[PDB]
């Protein structure tokens, strides 16, 4: 039904191959246009999401673009200390750090990357330079599809971004069939990770006080009915 | 009669030595065994929660504050820091953020509890003063504080509720450009709430005090129209142990929905534009300020010359009142009014509780309080014009006209006595 | 004198304190640093006349649209009647009527006006960036604040916001140029 | 005796109606009526001095933390802004960092004035206890404070005294890690530091509010080993309108001439070292951290195994009291004893003016302390070293043995009665 | 004698026309090696300084480096909003912003562009790359010169900075001797400025508060006097 | 029970305190940006051998200094006798007494010590940055804080330092490059 994900719960600690998926896929489609400056590099050796080999992430570091310095301008060579990079303007997007919270999040990703299809029939012409989608909302619609009142009769909107995948864009390491709708699904997880890290370590906090405050307000239940108990005997 | 029991320093030489320093005769004497009726429902806890939540947010503040930077360039990426490479992070900000939720909450069930129990009645008139007062300190620090994100809706947010203080006539610019900092939002106005921000609570605290000494010297009010009839007072317990200890069980209850919220539902409450950097060439789709405003914001954004009871082509008489000024004088009316709440009611008479035509009208004011809250966030767009101008309008009439007329005509009630109400 | 004497020593010690306390609400006012507030030289350059031109400056937007022949006509036939502000907010000018003949801008340093139009993008209410690209109830800019629903020559319509979009002072640089300021 | 004259409310329906909250009540009965001898002299006023210059600093303060960005690439460019485009700007910066200078100097004259009329002495304990504390945190504040412009002298004077911290074994790195935010100074400590800069003075005002309750319910104490003679008191006039005028006056002068200073000499006090960014790959010569904590600084940097009564050879038996070590308790013992002071003047004696003695030994103290302020800048190599040796074994004997042997044989005196000394 | 300069003291709010002429002499002279990124464009028609022509200001800005730009990466026009430059490095000096307060002062500067005498009779030789001043003290010192304890023997200290003027290096326009010292002077004063340029309100405001102070002071002396009368006056 | 249950919720309380203070004891503490803690490949590259070389790493400075024979000399004819710190705080190797040979550095790949020093230029007392160049009075460093001097190799002498100049871990890449962690 509603492919609800592992982290959708009071339960559900990021699944990692999941994860890992999506970091095939967003180092590989995504960061062509898009980046993600408020995500440390090393990160990816933190615990909670993709637990990867930290040589591995200094290499993919080097690999990346050059970001120059802050005390002395000069091309440097990458340190996984800074930020992923950013990809800007001139037919580029916004930054993808915190996607999945300005907007149930991850689903509108899931359920956006899925939905490019065909311009409908009442505009099959289209336009010139932008793509449609059939959930997006916030895009231009032609007067064609509007009604007598400014409102869109399209479920979704024109999009400036292009479909970012067809039938079998990657491959998968492990094995698995690369569809269109398990890249979405990984890749909508990789972006929860790098908006909410700290999601695991949530869950616990809230079971340990959860229990705790239960067990202190019990105690001190007990503690008032007996305060209070010669004072309502007798009615 | 209001028995202090100074415990007369007999204790031992450490008890007697400390007749330098009273201390410990002011805690025991007055602020621990301060004799308190038996009747006290559940409604009678909140102020220990709003006690404990400012203290708790006072100490996340100074916490934050060591990671946080005012400045539009390092503000985001320093909340980022915080949320992300700090040792528990996401837990101060989210426990900042909701507790401000749960202080408002918390203060409009202390609040309504005093409007159903003659809180405001003599002689009890200094704390709801002070409490008003109160109110408005902790909304302006609110407000303050959502700024400092330096998201997209704090600007617009800012931007807004500051045009108010220009929209007034002769003065409204002047005052509008001392308190941005200039001409419009940056990062001058960024220091200045910051500033203030971390500054305020401790006037509150203050406040808070007075709040403490008040309703010490008199008489907490008590389920019913009664006082402890000092002159010995079988009734009337004291606060330690008893009233201490259903207190912190209603708090421990009340903190464990609380963690729960931050620790499944953290962002429920927030606007989700707030995670993308500001853009001042760009506005977003339903600013909504915020849930503790949304009241005063639609009894502002209601009348706009858009009904028959549109009462601004009235007050077009003078050239100077236009709508605009007029909203605001309505909104500061709205508040300044239920503060002089205790000298329009003018019934000898005490709890609602004996006063039946009192309690409808109580609850359809509560009623009236949900409703702004909710209309608020909907567009000014037909039907929600006249709901937002019937809801403002009850609200003035309720607090001006009805309790006159019920402190008239509003004693068909046999009151009780003997405040020790064993049944 | 008794009186004399207590009330000057009270009197000094008010006048002290005033000026010591007048630079503490003199110091939140507009720095040197803000006192600036000069202009700024945006080139019309070609950007395909009818959509729009946006350019940041003073920490607000200014508004530089070519016109569009149906926003045209529907902006020159509209009578000063049912017109919320007709006093025309532009300061290139006097009090003039809010009129379309005044209201579009200077001809380029040639003779024309129903072809360019560049306001102030900020909405009179309290301040907000209403949306462009033909929007709203009237062809031209709608603000999504409270709802002020603005027409093609920027006339204020259709809400509480009181006046129109303003003009500020701005004359061309032969025919590819914009001074603001 | 102790006449509170608490006015009985009798004034008018106002001051009937204030029965809700006492206010002025406390203020009139207690704060502004407050029997005080006749016999005090112009070292009395420093209290007043302090208030005043604690409430400067704290206005000044919040009023720059409107401009102040903390962060290492935004400090400097700030208090720029500041001294440049603000209206006021280099007023406020002078006034702030002057007005500590005299902070500690009042603080200076309030303790030696203490010293000498037997104010530590029973039954004024607490007083003490209180202003030591006080001392402590105002040290602490002065220091997170000199660090924010971020110069050059900030960042090394917070790399030694943070070092002290680290110099202890088993529990040293850690400390130093988790204050400094790591292994070294950066941001992090810098906003640690604005963070506790802008809390800690509150924290003085209440200790202060306990400061100025301990001495009210303990009378102040006079030129004279004499009491008020509760039992009526001719003596004893009342503090307002006469002392407060007294005060206002010489606080008036003080505040002349702390303005001329900062008008004309205000970069005196300073170091020029501190207009130069942060270098930490370079250090002055003659860092030389201030002119309040130079004769602490020079009783640590004293004991280096570099002379004959070179005590460290011999705590040496244990290996784990080192020098720095052995410095670092010397310098907490230099304040512990001067905390521990009441309980060992074994006098049932008073002020000074009865005991030549003490006298002599008290100018020597004076004397020592200004030698050690002066020491603290110059080098250790010799002569210095001996000099400061003498001052801190001075200081350490005075505190310790100097005031029991006296309290033993030192009453050839005749002590004054009635303190209604009209001579 | 000491040649005070006019601010030194009760008085001397910053003789204008010796300010144009540092002016003047730091453009031509000093600006190819420092900077004063400290100090704004804008101030050279504020009130007690150079209250230069705001005209010529736009002017010399726009004929200045290029500062790119904080939001758009673009060689702009540098406007005089935005600081003077920065000379940092490669036979670079440091910032003299402040340089009047990190060091009377000004005296420093004046006495130190003043000596750069030919090196001594214990060194003639010298050393290849730094030069002679008579009162740089942070500077090396040939082991020829030094003491048996390390100490140098000579007034000064070799800096790296070349002799910056001659004869007369540069023509006034009011009509001046350009010698040496009258432009070490200038440059000395305007780099007090550049340092201290609200220095004439400093004074201002001390004697107005010096005043009101004095007569408060005075009134309460006299009230004091009169309320403490009927207890002083048996004695 | 009355005391049982009392003092049980009395613990409970406490418990619950501590575990909400911890964490605020905890955030102060190193974060993981500072976690982080690497390495820095400085070239030597010619900077003419004898005079010094700085770098910055893990906020503070890292002393590359080549070596004069003088300047050797010295260090070679010093006993371990009158030497306050004889324990070489090099961490690239064992706790082997501070002798030259082992407290100079390896050997470029090669085989030679008495020609590159590479310490920790922070002082031992409380960490300050001491002055390089020949100075002092033993021919080394000069630390300006408190006065403690240096010796040619590093090693504390005359004044309060209690301990030389650690020597970070480093190896060579092959006769020009330095590897700093
Ligand atoms: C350029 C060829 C792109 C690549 C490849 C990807 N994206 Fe993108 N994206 C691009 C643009 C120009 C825009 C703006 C669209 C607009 O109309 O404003 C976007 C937008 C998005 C968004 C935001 C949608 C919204 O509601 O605002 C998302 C969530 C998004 N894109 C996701 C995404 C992913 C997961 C990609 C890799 C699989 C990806 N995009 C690639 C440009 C381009
Ligand atoms: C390069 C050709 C220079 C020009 C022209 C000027 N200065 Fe300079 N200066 C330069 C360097 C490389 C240094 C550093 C010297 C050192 O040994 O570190 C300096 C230094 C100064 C100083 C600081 C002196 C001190 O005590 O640290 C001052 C006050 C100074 N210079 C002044 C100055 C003036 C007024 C100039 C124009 C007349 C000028 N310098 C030109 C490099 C160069
Ligand atoms: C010591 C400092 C301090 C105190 C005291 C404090 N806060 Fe804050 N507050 C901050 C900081 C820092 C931020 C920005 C970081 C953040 O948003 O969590 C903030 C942000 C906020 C926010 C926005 C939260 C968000 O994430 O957008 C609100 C709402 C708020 N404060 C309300 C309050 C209220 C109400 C009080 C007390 C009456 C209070 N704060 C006390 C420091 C403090
Ligand atoms: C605008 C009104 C208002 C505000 C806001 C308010 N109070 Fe009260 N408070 C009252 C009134 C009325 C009473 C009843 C006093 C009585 O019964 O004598 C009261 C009573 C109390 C009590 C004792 C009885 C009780 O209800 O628990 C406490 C404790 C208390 N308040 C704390 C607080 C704190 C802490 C805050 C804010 C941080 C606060 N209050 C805000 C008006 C207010
Ligand atoms: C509300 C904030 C605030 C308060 C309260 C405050 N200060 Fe500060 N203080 C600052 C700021 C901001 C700076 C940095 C700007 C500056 O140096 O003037 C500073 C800097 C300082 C400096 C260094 C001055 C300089 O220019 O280097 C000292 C010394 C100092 N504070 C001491 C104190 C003491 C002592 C107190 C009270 C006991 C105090 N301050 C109260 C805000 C405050
Ligand atoms: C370490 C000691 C110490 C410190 C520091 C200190 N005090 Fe006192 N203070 C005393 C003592 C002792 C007395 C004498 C009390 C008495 O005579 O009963 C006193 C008396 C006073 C008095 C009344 C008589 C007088 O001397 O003026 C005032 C007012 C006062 N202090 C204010 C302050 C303030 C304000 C501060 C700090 C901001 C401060 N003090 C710091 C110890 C201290
Ligand atoms: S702000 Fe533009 S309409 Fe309300
Ligand atoms: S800090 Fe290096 S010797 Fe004192």
């Amino acid at each position: 039904p509603d492919h609800a994900f592992s982290f959708e719960g009071i339960f559900g600690k990021y699944d990692q191959a999941q994860l890992r998926r999506g970091f095939q896929v967003y180092n590989e489609v995504c960061s062509a246009c898009h980046g993600m400056k408020f995500v440390p590099i090393r990160t990816l050796a933190d615990d909670g999401g993709p637990q990867l080999d930290p040589t591995f992430v200094r290499e993919y570091a080097a690999g990346l673009d050059t970001i120059i310095d802050k005390d002395s301008g000069e091309e440097r060579d990458r340190k996984e200390t800074d930020m992923f990079p950013t990809r800007v303007g001139d037919g580029m997007g916004p930054d993808l750090s915190v996607m999945a919270k300005a907007r149930g999040g991850p689903e509108y990703i899931y359920n956006y990357v899925i939905g490019f299809e065909e311009n409908p029939e009442c505009a099959p012409e289209g336009i010139d330079g932008y793509y449609y989608n059939k959930t997006f909302q916030i895009g231009g619609v032609p007067d064609t599809c509007k009604d007598a009142a400014g409102v869109k009769i399209t479920h979704g909107s024109w999009a400036r971004m292009p479909p970012p995948l067809v039938d079998d864009q990657v491959t998968y390491e492990d094995g698995t069939p690369a569809t269109v709708d398990q890249m979405a699904q990984d890749v909508s997880a990789f972006l929860m990770w790098a908006a909410e890290p700290k999601l695991v370590a949530r869950k616990q906090m809230g079971l340990v006080a959860m229990v705790m405050l239960g067990l202190l307000s019990v105690m001190l239940y007990l503690t008032n009915k007996r305060l209070w108990a010669p004072y309502k005997g007798h009615k | 009669s209001g028995i202090p029991h100074d415990h007369y320093e007999p204790k031992t030489g450490i008890e007697k030595w400390l007749h330098d320093r009273l201390p410990i005769v002011g805690l025991v004497y007055d602020t621990i065994m301060i004799p308190t009726p038996k009747n006290l429902n559940w409604w009678w806890i909140w102020g220990i929660v709003l006690a404990f939540t400012l203290v708790l947010q006072i100490v996340t503040g100074i916490v934050l504050a060591m990671h946080y930077t005012p400045h539009v360039d390092l503000a985001f990426a320093s909340v980022e820091h915080i949320m992300r490479d700090v040792n528990g992070g996401w837990a101060m900000r989210y426990i900042h953020a909701n507790g401000a939720s749960l202080f408002f909450l918390a203060v409009y069930i202390h609040i309504f509890r005093g409007l159903y129990y003659g809180s405001y009645k003599a002689p009890r008139e200094i704390t709801w003063i002070v409490g008003m007062v109160i109110y408005l300190l902790m909304m302006g620090t609110a407000f303050m504080g959502y700024v400092l994100p330096w998201g997209q809706m704090s600007f617009w947010g800012a931007t807004v509720i500051t045009g108010l203080f220009g929209a007034i006539p002769g003065i409204g610019p002047s005052i509008q450009a001392w308190l941005l900092g200039g001409p419009a939002v940056d990062n001058a106005t960024l220091n200045r709430f910051f500033s203030l921000h971390y500054l305020l609570p401790f006037v509150i605290a203050a406040l808070v005090a007075i709040h403490i000494w008040a309703f010490h010297t008199t008489g907490n009010n008590n389920p019913t129209g009664v006082e402890v009839r000092r002159t010995a007072e079988k009734d009337t317990l004291p606060f330690w142990p008893y009233f201490v200890i259903k207190d912190l069980f209603a708090l421990a209850l009340v903190l464990l929905g609380f963690f729960a919220v931050v620790a499944y539902m953290p962002n429920y409450l927030g606007h989700p534009d707030n995670y993308v950097q500001a853009n001042p060439l760009s506005t977003p789709a339903h600013i909504v300020p915020e849930w503790y405003f949304l009241p005063f914001y639609a009894i502002l954004r209601a009348f706009a010359a858009d009904v028959w009871v549109v009462i601004l082509v009235d007050g077009l008489t003078f050239g100077i009142v236009d709508a605009k000024f007029f909203g605001v004088i309505a909104m500061f009316g709205a508040i300044a009014v239920m503060a002089l709440a205790p000298w329009l009611d003018t019934s000898k008479v005490r709890s609602g509780a004996y006063r039946p035509k009192f309690r409808m009208w109580f609850w359809f004011l509560v009623l009236d309080f949900v409703v702004l809250t909710w209309v608020g966030a909907m567009p000014t767009e037909y039907p929600y014009d006249w709901i937002s101008l019937i809801a403002s309008t009850y609200w003035f009439a309720y607090f001006l006209v009805i309790l006159p007329l019920l402190g008239a005509t509003e004693k068909p009630e046999p009151i009780p006595a003997s405040i020790e109400e064993d049944f | 004198r008794r009186d004399f004497l207590y009330h000057a020593t009270a009197a000094t010690g008010v006048v002290v304190t005033g000026a010591a306390v007048w630079p503490l609400i003199n110091q939140m006012n507009a720095s040197a640093d803000v006192k600036a507030m000069a202009s700024i030289f945006v080139d019309v350059s070609a950007v395909e006349v009818g959509t729009q031109l946006t350019v940041k400056w003073r920490g607000k937007p200014v508004f530089i649209r070519r016109r569009d022949e149906k926003d045209i006509e529907l902006a020159r036939s509209v009578p000063l009647g049912a017109l919320r502000d007709t006093s025309a907010e532009n300061a290139n000018k006097p009090g003039a009527e809010a009129t379309d003949e005044n209201r579009t801008l200077p001809a380029f340093d040639g003779t024309n006006t129903g072809e360019w139009l560049v306001m102030l993008g900020v909405c009179t209410h309290l301040g907000c960036v209403p949306m462009g690209d033909k929007s709203g109830d009237f062809g031209g800019w709608f603000c999504p604040c409270h709802g002020s629903h603005y027409d093609s020559a920027g006339r204020i319509r259709k809400g509480p916001a009181p006046r129109n979009l303003d003009i500020p002072v701005a004359a061309f640089v032969d025919e590819t140029t914009i001074k603001l300021g």
